């Protein structure tokens, strides 16, 4: 018996293309509501260390998109870890610990999570956690530092909160 | 508490045989199609 999970989820899949627009890029692969439906999943795809360069994964929920012009993020911001001194399996098993943290509610302000997105870049790799309301600086700094514990990120890999919108 | 899952109880369930089913073959041709299929899957 499968064992479910409190939010419906969704991977996106994005492959940078000159041609398209920047929604346009964005793939929605599948959506999954259990533990089990998860790692089969999981095991089935390409770890982020071993896909296309300005390629992003990005898994949200409530049927939300990782867009700006979504509803649930147009208010939100995001808690971006940017990836400094790692390995290809320090990003995945980063990149794993935030999805399990995710589906498995670590965070007592789980309802203000939208979704993670990790984004493989050559210059700088990044790991982002979206968050539904910016000025909710309780449940940011929250979900921050509970993220800082769950990754057990080192002094050299940098944790920053900021606004999705841009604002004077 | 309910509907939370630690990680080492999402690991745990990583070794169950409905966490081993393969995709479907409709999810597995969009994997493929996208080039995220993981490789000799």
């Amino acid at each position: 018996m499968k064992h479910p999970l409190m939010n419906v989820w969704t991977l996106w899949y994005l492959e940078n293309d000159r041609s398209k627009s920047w929604e346009d890029m964005q793939n929605e692969i599948t959506s999954f509501d259990t533990v089990e439906d998860f790692w089969s999943l999981y095991n089935h795809i390409k770890p982020p260390s071993e896909i296309k360069l300005g390629s992003d994964y990005s898994l949200f929920k409530k049927n939300i998109r990782p867009m700006w012009e979504d509803a649930a993020n147009k208010q939100g911001g995001r808690w971006v870890i940017t990836l400094n001194k790692s390995s290809k399996t320090d990003l995945d098993n980063l990149w794993l610990d935030v999805l399990l943290c995710l589906i498995g509610e670590a965070f007592d302000h789980s309802d203000q999570i939208c979704g993670a997105v990790i984004n493989i870049r050559g210059k700088s790799n990044k790991i982002s956690i979206w968050t539904a309301d910016g000025n909710n600086e309780e449940a940011a700094l929250e979900i921050g530092h509970k993220l800082r514990d769950a990754l057990r990120l080192g002094r050299n890999n940098s944790l920053q909160y900021q606004l999705h919108k841009d604002t004077m | 508490m309910l509907e939370r899952y630690s990680k080492v109880d999402l690991l745990a369930l990583r070794y169950s045989p409905l966490s081993q089913t393969p995709p479907g073959i409709e999810l597995e041709g969009r994997l493929r199609r996208m080039n995220i299929w993981r490789t000799g899957s």
